């Protein structure tokens, strides 16, 4: 028949460069599952935690890396209905570029575009902000690419950051530590190394999640794969 | 040699323009004297001619939105652009085949860069130029106009020049008209010289 | 460029190539049945720089493809350090001739640019529909596409010196002009390298 | 025949009123063109309990008239006082919607009888898709008009209290000519009586017809 | 400019064609590839005006995209049929884009025609064109009951020989493209037979009908 | 314009069709099916133009799927009939294709309904329809008595069907015929590769 | 039952902390207030029988109506706040119209009970219309389907029945259906069977003196919702009163 | 309920004026800081970017300033992501009025169109007003070069050398101190542009990372607008060294 | 859990607390344990079996719409977990979304495509309180057309991912890990013994037990990929032979 209720704004400005009710997001995505996201030069690998902590999980096809397109993947940590309605968008977006460019929509620019959503959920009355972050990763100027986009809708560029549970101390380690000039193999045995340090409890193959971007384009690695990596390196 | 006939020819120190009087309603002309040239200024000045009816209509909905260019700034707005924009307005409207094409002309001063002319065809192409003329008009001045003068020629020799031009306009071509309006523009500003 | 009719406009383009540097050859005259307007105006344009676009036929058609091109382009060309590709041009000009419906842009457009700060060269042309085409052959493009075509194909090799080149598309303009009932005022060369525009105004009337 | 834009016909429809009591009689022979697809076919509706619908022309756009019949007698029902309709508003208020119809280029001349005694109104209605409705003592349009209406009408005029009988009789004739001069038919009809209390109708049975016009 | 063909081995499609793509009836290129990839494993021949036909395989390439990477189960020819059909009705004629969809769906292996009107029939083979029959003809005399792989490949080649001697339009090349469940080819060459080249002479007049006289350089 | 028919047993319905989909003068395909995915349990005949079906079958695929998970599994006839009626309501005369439509519900028993090109919807009997069934129409005839039996109907059906392709200028080799139950849609091949013909003149 | 006047109900879109709404456990207590209307499923048809409030001599069939066709072969008992009611009949009445425009049959009851019950959950939802305050059943008899009851309580829950009453005591009539077999009777003995219920269940606090209003959807009647027949209507009258004593 | 909350978002409060207009200049202060500066021949845009970490990879290289067209540019001073949805606006904004002009797009007839929308959603909506101040820096003919100032208040600004984002009183101070009216060439204003820049900031010490610098300068026939390298804006944080002894000698 | 502080005007609003909970959300689950209504799923690779109770408050019944099995596509088939009144909305919806994939895709869909379609749908809900969330929770069970079986959970809320076997409803921790270890102990997946492990489980956790006329099984077996019904009968030859079962 019609709807009112909610309609005023329910953000005010908190003086730190961010409204109160975004802030309380980003803890949000910090309780969130951890997901971590380095950039190897030759490639881009991005992890994720594949549990919800049931510890049943059978995945072949239900996963959170997920390909949009053929070079662009998306791994996430915080809310999952949040998420799929980006993942949806998003190849909606990639699409929106094929046809113009013949090529899929680049990083900056699948970003750009995201992050003008999100920001609308908080200006506005009667909705709420997404809880999701994203790992965006692209192959595009003749370069891999990784960028953060934030449940607010800033964007941080980052060779390396971490999400979920210990983000903050995540990003200060990677900082530090993120590489490059790595091989295919180094790029998953790095990527595993690092969410052995954000993830906590078991890996098998039913509890971590792996995708790789490269040159020959975005798949997603098959679990039994994933076990010989995490075997091999201390 | 499209439609209805207006000339204009700047000499960049002075313009020298003549436009018909007649919005003609059968084979009387229902007044003698007829505006078709309108200032939207004192120093822009747009002559339309076309269509009777079409050229009015088009001119008042760009004049409003051209006195909300100045309302706003509250100095002169582009004048050179904004005759440019109500052409790029018309090329939307040309993909339609209804007619709506207006033959103008620009005269306008801007400050910076200085006086600007443009010359709008009912094909619609925007050109600064030396002299232009719009329908059959165009046709009868524009061969003479490289020999008899030069684009600084006199403002004496452009008048007589002018006054012969309308009075071959009468003798030789199909549409004469007994009135027109002869105006002539210094380098900033109009002056309404005598009806012929 | 055209490969319509207009007897409001019309205008030839003949573009040959090089092997670092493509060239494209222009009248620079208007013409409208009866009606001039210009001795000289331009018909390609930059819009990033030391690339070209052109739109032929009347002059408000012209400027309207080219800046409605950049529209497009400026999103790419912000989100990116780098300046656009040629490839990505090619597609971008064409979804610009593919936003109309069934009565197509009114120009019908051909592309010739150097890929940004590379030395490859590209030549394209164009329909009014939705139709991709890859080209980097020779294009020649107006409503009597044939005629810009046999000459330009004719002219040159697939590795000349950039001169023999431009020297070519000199008397390309003029055989062709002869060839036209009488379209001319005025030959503009343009030749482009590497980040330069070599822009030569030939003479005649 | 005088039907623009039809394709499945119903082709004759009798109408005719008598004193509490309407007898219409309508082909069971339903052509789609000039082949009957359907031999029998009953093209009597139930508007409601207390009202009837027999109707004439293309058999498409009765279907159509039918949908809109049938959601005015809801309506009545729908309030939940459980009126049954009067037979001037229901062919009344489809009447304005047959002008509004004739602007896009689907055509109607479609012909519907109504007889109902409801409420405490008795109407006999008949209801066009030129929208030419009027009350009546006897009205057929369309193919109708064309052939049986004014010879109806002729008798109707110095006698205006012809009976059931006597119509009986002359339906029969009639059909008779149908069958061999229409090309949408050959005979088999169902009579429909409307009254103002129940709607009745036997199911469509066969006829034929009988042949002297090859004496001469 | 597009005259496309299709066979069927008894599995799902080698789709055929001879290239070149045109600037209305003059040749824009020689021979640049019009048999096209849609994401990564549909592939579309092509007949008629061939730009209906570019245009809303780019709407239904987006669409098959979003099943795929959810499922991770095939490219579904269902759903891209249902696009088109429903975009062509609406006008009941709105430009003609003759298509020879095929994919191995995620259930069966599923081919599509899509014409002008709309369609929502399933056939296993169709030729495409106004030329549909002389492609029709090589099929019909190289293959009788079943058909494998690498003979399904001499049908096809032959296929686009055809629409190079019917139409000059079509020239050169035969490209052959393999749309499977997983193995996608896409190779320009397949058969070189002809070639549109340059000239081995070189005339052309230098300075005896030239004009210059200015010369400038902006960026 | 291939044929279409559906005759009457009385408890399921076989039809019986003729193959060709036509791209105007050449025969674009006779590999073809006349009983593609409508919904999921439910059968119409389609013969026509490709096109002309092709409208009505997908807008009742999408009704017929509202119908069928709300009532519980299988739909009704003449709900399915009525919304190819819309889209012919509109095409008026554009459209010459009528669909013949055949179901077992659970309204009842069998039922028969032809669905026009007007905008018709009735239940009957049997009906054979199409542009040329103004051509077949004597077939039919001869073959439909009352209460015709199943195992008379596979071979009376697809005669008719047999009839239609040889003698047919808008016919073509194989008629594929379909034999509608409560368990789904069931198509067969009758060959026409083989040499099957109907008796020449002289 | 949980409900606070102050918390949790100051809006129409406000989500109670139990899972259920204040709104909507507030629109059923209306119900439970008002008097007994019963529809019981037949084998032959539905047989509706609800009290009409009498409180003036004054009073004709159109005064305190709980009857209502929403199409004109499916019939509409309710039972608590009136006003709610005949809204949600009005709207109802529109959704059965444009179903019957398209669809052209006798509508089958279990499609109306999906889509009612979603409606009824979706004014719990939305800020500018609050929840129906009563609860209805919905009777029919048809040819597609046959005999059809469901009942919509105000929560936007559908349930099938075979016999259900709602009033001042639900339960006790309920199991007064269970002990009969509407399996043994037909649409005639049916009639009986409402009309005593009725008169026993309802306890007067509010009435003075009522009428009951019954309604034909059966074999006399024709698939089309009539009111009962005369014959009908007095072996029923009679076996009410007998009921008493 | 929300019959029972205050906000005052379109309803005026005590004050004569509503709380949300008021409390986005707070979040502005605390956020990356933009200028802009006037020089003879060109006009400049300095920014600060939102990140304050060590490590950035530079997928978008336009994190605050961001070309619009290649007659314009802005930067933005607030939060990142109103910033998002407002950079889309100005894409097609600044192109159209171009499509129509013919003529570099004049910078105060942008920031006075883009101020309205501002103002739309405080005024009504029931939205709060966007909490990025976007400084504007392009060429008309009619005024010459300019900058301009956008305002989620809407009011705008005809500057000739302003600064907005983080401790702006001390910034347009600054600015005004080494830079008069009409004084210093382009090349010698892009190294005054860093220097306040590196005594301003959410946090100390300027990098190449955290800075972007972006140049209007007219070049051969056409306005180019570029967003400088970062090799290239480390060749001005040298000359940003030599600038600091230059302003006060 | 957390009940959320204001800063905004969060307290009847969804929108934000410090936990990252949303208020609305929460509520929802509580709609779960207002219908009394749990579910056990198993996954297979002859079937996929969901098993639940059915309500009953009297005996005049009619089963059409008292069943929480419902069809959501002919061939993939789910259950509704939780308040019942939600649970008819949102099945209303899912349909006519479902429907509108038939028109876009024109098949029988995908197992994973179809939980997604619901959960961006569900994403409107929960970003709004204007319209609450609808506090049911799906399990979609079917044959996933070349995976095999799958059982797919999404919540009020929308969360979905795979797992070996799941549990939706009063609580679904304490059922989930009665469930882990029949998932460990992993039986010869055959028709019998896919459906009895499920139905034991349900059982277990309540400890009330059942007959097979008090709840409902519904199946995506290789044998037949429609989604049927068991019925009273079928379920009864399980039950039978469950109890010979050790």
């Amino acid at each position: 028949m019609a709807e009112r209720g909610y309609s005023f704004s329910l953000t005010t400005f908190s003086p730190s460069g961010k409204l109160v009710q975004i802030e309380y997001a980003l803890a949000a995505v910090a309780g969130g599952a951890p997901s971590v996201g380095i950039k190897a030069a030759n490639g881009v690998v991005l992890a994720t935690e594949k549990k919800q902590k049931s510890i049943l999980y059978d995945e072949r096809s239900v996963h959170k890396v997920e390909p949009i397109t053929k070079h662009i993947g998306l791994v996430y940590s915080g809310m999952g209905p949040d998420y799929r309605v980006l993942v949806h968008r998003a190849r909606k977006l990639a699409q929106q570029y094929y046809l113009v460019y013949q090529e899929p929509i680049p990083t900056a620019q699948l970003v750009q575009r995201v992050a003008s959503v999100m920001q609308e959920y908080t200006q506005s009355g009667g909705v709420r902000p997404f809880g999701v972050s994203l790992l965006i990763c692209g192959w595009n100027e003749g370069r891999p690419y990784l960028f953060q986009s934030d449940p607010s809708g800033a964007y941080f560029a980052w060779k390396a950051t971490a999400m979920g549970k210990n983000y903050v101390n995540g990003k200060t380690f990677l900082e530090k530590r993120y590489n490059e000039d790595l091989e295919l193999e180094d790029a998953i045995h790095t990527a595993i190394l690092t969410l052995k340090e954000s993830f906590e409890g078991q890996m098998t193959e039913d509890n971590i999640e792996v995708g790789i971007c490269n040159e020959a384009g975005f798949r997603r690695l098959t679990p039994t794969e994933v076990r010989d990596y995490l075997a091999a390196i201390a | 040699m499209e439609y209805l006939i207006g000339i204009q020819g700047p000499d960049y120190v002075l313009v020298a323009s003549d436009r018909v009087a007649a919005s003609n309603i059968v084979q009387m002309k229902d007044d003698h004297d007829k505006m078709f040239k309108m200032s939207e200024k004192i120093l822009l000045l747009c002559v339309g001619e076309a269509g009777d009816t079409v050229q009015f209509a088009e001119y008042i909905q760009k004049n409003v939105q051209l006195y909300k260019m100045r309302n706003g700034y509250e100095l002169s707005p582009t004048a050179a652009a904004n005759f440019t924009r109500r052409n790029l307005a018309d090329c939307l409207r040309s993909r339609t085949p209804y007619h709506v094409n207006l033959l103008l002309a620009g005269y306008d001063e801007h400050e910076g860069p200085a006086l600007y002319y443009m010359d709008y065809l009912a094909a619609l192409a925007k050109a600064p130029f030396a002299a232009h003329g719009y329908g059959a008009f165009l046709t009868l001045s524009i061969l003479d106009r490289y020999y008899t003068p030069t684009i600084s020629r006199e403002r004496a020799v452009e008048l007589l020049r002018k006054c012969l031009e309308e009075l071959q306009k009468r003798f030789i071509l199909n549409l004469p008209t007994f009135s027109v309006r002869v105006i002539d523009k210094d380098g900033i500003h109009n002056l309404e010289n005598i009806t012929f | 460029m055209s490969v319509m009719s207009y007897n409001g406009g019309a205008v030839m383009a003949m573009k040959g190539k090089n092997c670092v540097a493509i060239a494209a050859d222009r009248r620079f005259g208007i013409q409208a049945q009866m009606v001039t307007t210009d001795f000289q105006k331009i018909f390609p344009m930059g819009d990033r720089l030391y690339i070209g676009l052109a739109g032929l036929a009347t002059d408000v058609q012209t400027v309207a493809q080219r800046l409605k091109f950049r529209l497009n382009l400026y999103e790419l060309k912000e989100g990116r350090q780098i300046k656009p590709y040629t490839l990505m041009s090619m597609v971008a000009n064409l979804l610009y001739e593919k936003r109309f419906g069934p009565y197509y842009t009114e120009p019908v457009i051909a592309g010739l640019d150097p890929k940004t700060f590379k030395p490859f060269i590209c030549s394209l042309d164009l329909i009014g529909c939705p139709m991709v085409t890859d080209d980097f052959v020779v294009s020649g493009t107006c409503s009597e596409q044939m005629y810009g075509m046999c000459e330009s194909l004719w002219e040159p090799n697939m590795d000349p010196e950039h001169l023999f080149e431009t020297i070519s598309q000199a008397m390309l303009n003029a055989v062709d002009r002869d060839a036209v009932s009488g379209m001319g005022v005025i030959v503009h060369i343009i030749e482009k390298d590497k980040i330069t525009t070599r822009t030569l105004k030939a003479r005649m009337d | 025949t005088q039907n623009p834009m039809v394709t499945g016909t119903s082709v004759l429809g009798v109408k005719f009123d008598c004193g509490v009591v309407i007898a219409a009689d309508m082909l069971g022979s339903y052509g789609s063109l000039a082949r009957f697809r359907n031999i029998s076919r009953i093209m009597r509706v139930n508007d409601s309990t207390m009202l009837g619908a027999s109707g004439d022309y293309a058999d498409f756009q009765y279907l159509k008239q039918v949908l809109g019949q049938m959601v005015i007698d809801e309506e009545l029902f729908g309030d939940g006082h459980s009126y049954s309709p009067r037979a001037i508003h229901s062919w009344l208020t489809r009447a304005m919607y047959s002008r509004r119809s004739k602007m896009n280029p689907l055509w109607n001349t479609k012909v519907i009888g109504g007889y109902a005694g409801g409420e405490s109104f008795l109407g006999y209605v008949d209801m066009l898709g030129v929208a030419y409705e009027a009350p009546s003592l006897a009205t057929g349009y369309g193919a109708y008009l064309a052939q049986p209406l004014l010879r109806e009408v002729l008798e109707k005029q110095p006698v205006l209290s012809q009976t059931e009988a006597r119509e009986l009789v002359e339906r029969c004739m009639r059909v008779l000519y149908y069958r061999d001069a229409r090309s949408y038919n050959r005979f088999q009809v169902a009579t429909v009586t409307e009254k103002g209390v129940e709607i009745e109708g036997p199911l469509s049975a066969q006829t034929n017809w009988d042949i002297a016009h090859m004496i001469s | 400019t597009t005259i496309a063909g299709v066979v069927y081995k008894d599995g799902i499609v080698l789709g055929a064609d001879t290239r070149a793509t045109e600037g209305m009836v003059v040749a824009d290129k020689n021979c640049s590839k019009i048999h096209f990839i849609s994401p990564n494993i549909y592939c579309c021949g092509a007949g008629t005006a061939a730009d209906t036909d570019m245009t809303t395989q780019l709407i239904s390439s987006n669409l098959e995209l979003h099943s795929l990477t959810t499922g991770r189960l095939p490219r579904v020819v269902t759903a891209n049929r249902m696009l088109k059909q429903m975009l062509f009705r609406y006008q009941g004629y709105i430009g003609a884009a003759l298509v020879l969809g095929g994919v191995d769906v995620t259930g069966p292996h599923l081919y599509s025609i899509y014409p002008h009107g709309s369609t929502d029939k399933l056939p296993y083979v169709t030729m495409g064109s106004g030329s549909l029959a002389a492609m029709a003809v090589f099929e019909d005399k190289f293959r009788p009951d079943m058909e494998e792989e690498e003979a399904k490949k001499l049908v096809s080649e032959a296929i686009a020989a055809g629409i190079f001697n019917d139409l000059g339009s079509g020239s050169n090349i035969d490209l052959c493209v393999i749309s499977k469940s997983k193995l996608d080819f896409l190779r320009p060459y397949s058969v070189p037979n002809k070639k549109g080249t340059r000239f081995g002479r070189y005339r052309c007049e230098k300075g005896t009908t030239a004009v210059l006289t200015e010369k400038v350089t902006p960026l | 314009t291939t044929i279409m028919a559906v005759q009457f047993d009385g408890g399921v319905v076989l039809g019986a069709d003729s193959r060709t989909t036509t791209g105007s003068y050449i025969a674009n395909r006779v590999t073809d099916k006349l009983t593609p995915i409508h919904d999921h349990i439910f059968c119409c005949r389609s013969g026509s133009a490709a096109d002309t079906q092709a409208v009505a079958d997908a807008v009742t695929y999408q009704l017929g799927f509202h119908s069928i998970e709300l009532n519980e599994p299988p739909l009704v006839h003449t709900a399915a009939s009525l919304f190819k009626e819309m889209c012919y309501r509109y095409r008026e005369d554009l459209m010459a294709g009528i669909i013949i439509a055949g179901w077992d519900p659970q309204e009842g028993g069998q039922v028969y309904s032809v669905p026009m090109g007007g905008m018709m919807v009735r239940q009957s009997f049997a009906i054979g329809g199409s542009g040329s069934s103004y051509i077949y129409g004597y077939v039919d005839a001869t073959y439909r008595e009352g209460m015709t039996k199943d195992e008379c109907l596979q071979f009376t059906a697809n005669a008719l069907a047999l009839a239609m392709e040889r003698d047919g200028s808008s016919g073509g080799v194989i008629r594929l015929a379909a034999i509608q139950q409560s368990g789904v849609e069931r198509q067969v091949l009758l060959g026409d590769q083989i040499p099957k013909v109907t008796i020449s003149t002289l | 039952m949980s409900s606070i006047g102050t918390g949790y109900d100051l809006s129409a879109s406000t989500f109670s902390p139990d899972g259920r709404v204040f709104q909507v456990e507030y629109a059923m207590k209306a119900v439970e207030n008002s008097s007994t209307a019963i529809g019981i499923r037949c084998k032959d048809g539905v047989v509706f029988g609800v009290e009409k409030l009498v409180l003036s001599k004054l009073y004709e069939e159109g005064s305190n109506k709980r009857l209502f066709n929403v199409d004109r072969h499916v019939g509409m008992a309710v039972a608590g706040l009136l006003a709610d009611a005949r809204s949600l009949a009005d709207i109802a009445r529109e959704e059965a119209s444009n179903f019957r425009s398209n669809f052209g049959y006798n509508i089958p009851l279990k499609h109306l009970a999906d889509r009612v019950a979603m409606y009824v959950h979706a004014y719990t939802l939305y800020s500018a219309v609050r929840p129906f305050g009563c609860s209805f059943m919905l009777g029919s008899y048809s040819v597609n389907d046959g005999a059809q009851l469901y009942m919509i309580d105000p929560s936007g829950v559908s349930y099938g029945y075979w016999g259900c009453a709602i009033g001042k005591a639900r339960q006790a009539a309920k199991t007064e259906i269970e002990k009969l077999q509407m399996k043994e009777m037909t649409c005639r003995d049916v009639v009986k069977e409402v009309a005593k219920i009725i008169y026993i269940v309802h306890d007067e606090v509010k009435d003075k003196a009522f009428e009951l209003e019954l309604s034909w959807v059966g074999e006399l009647t024709k698939g089309r919702h009539e009111i009962v027949p005369k014959d009908v209507r007095e072996e029923a009258e009679k076996y009410a009163k007998e009921s008493l004593k | 309920m929300s019959r029972r909350y205050d906000s005052r978002t379109t309803i005026f409060s005590p004050e004569g004026r509503l709380y949300q207009v008021e409390y986005a200049m707070e979040a502005i202060g605390h956020a990356g800081t933009c200028l802009g500066i006037l020089a003879n021949d060109g006009v400049l845009l300095a920014a600060e970017r939102r990140n304050i970490h060590k490590l950035l990879d530079e997928v978008f290289f336009s994190e605050k300033i961001y070309k619009l067209n290649e007659d314009m540019a802005c930067s933005v001073a607030g939060i990142t992501s109103d910033a998002n949805v407002l950079t889309n606006e100005l894409r097609l904004i600044a192109q159209r009025y171009l499509l129509q002009y013919q003529e570099p797009i004049p910078c105060e007839q942008l920031v006075t169109a883009l101020c309205d929308i501002k103002q739309a959603y405080t005024q009504f909506g029931g939205k709060r007003p966007f909490g990025v101040s976007l400084l504007y820096i392009g060429w008309d003919k009619h005024y010459g070069f300019q900058l301009y100032q956008s305002d989620p208040s809407g009011n705008y600004g005809g500057w000739k050398a302003t600064c907005i984002g983080n401790n702006s009183a001390a910034a347009v101070s600054m600015l005004k101190q080494d830079y008069k009216e009409g004084e210093m060439t382009l090349k010698s204003a892009l190294a005054l542009a860093v220097k306040v820049l590196n005594k301003t900031m959410d946090v100390s010490k300027l990098s190449a990372e955290k800075v972007e610098i972006a140049t209007l300068t007219r070049e051969n026939g056409k306005t180019v607008i570029r967003v400088l390298k970062q090799k290239e804006v480390e060749q001005l944080i040298k000359k940003h060294e030599e600038e600091e002894a230059k302003a006060e000698r | 859990m957390s009940r959320g502080s204001s800063a905004g005007f969060d307290r009847h609003i969804t929108i934000f607390s410090p936990e990252g909970r949303l208020y609305q959300v929460e509520y929802a689950f509580k709609a779960i344990n207002q219908g009394g209504l749990t579910s056990v799923a198993v996954r297979g690779k002859d079937c996929a079996v969901i098993v639940t109770q059915k309500k009953v408050p009297d005996k005049l019944l009619d089963s059409s719409t008292v069943t929480h099995l419902f069809k959501i596509t002919e061939n993939i088939g789910c259950v509704m977990t939780g308040m019942t009144a939600d649970s008819r909305s949102q099945v209303q919806r899912a349909r006519y979304e479902a429907a509108n994939w038939k028109y876009k895709y024109g098949y029988e869909i995908p197992v994973d495509m179809l939980c997604k379609r619901i959960a961006d749908i569900s994403q409107v809900y929960t970003q709004n309180a204007e319209m609450r969330p609808l506090g049911c929770c799906m399990i979609l069970i079917g044959i996933d057309e070349e995976q095999g079986p799958q059982v797919y959970k999404c919540d009020p809320a929308g969360y979905y991912c795979g797992f070996k076997a799941t549990a939706a409803g009063v609580k679904q921790t304490e059922s989930t890990s009665f469930l882990e270890k029949k998932v460990k102990k992993k039986f010869d997946w055959t028709f019998e013994q896919t459906v009895e492990t499920a139905i034991t489980c349900l059982s277990t956790v309540l400890s009330i037990d059942f007959k097979p006329s008090e709840i409902e099984v519904g199946v995506v077996t290789v044998e037949n990929p429609k989604f049927r019904i068991l019925t009273e009968a079928e379920i009864d030859a399980h039950l039978v032979a469950l109890a010979e079962r050790d």
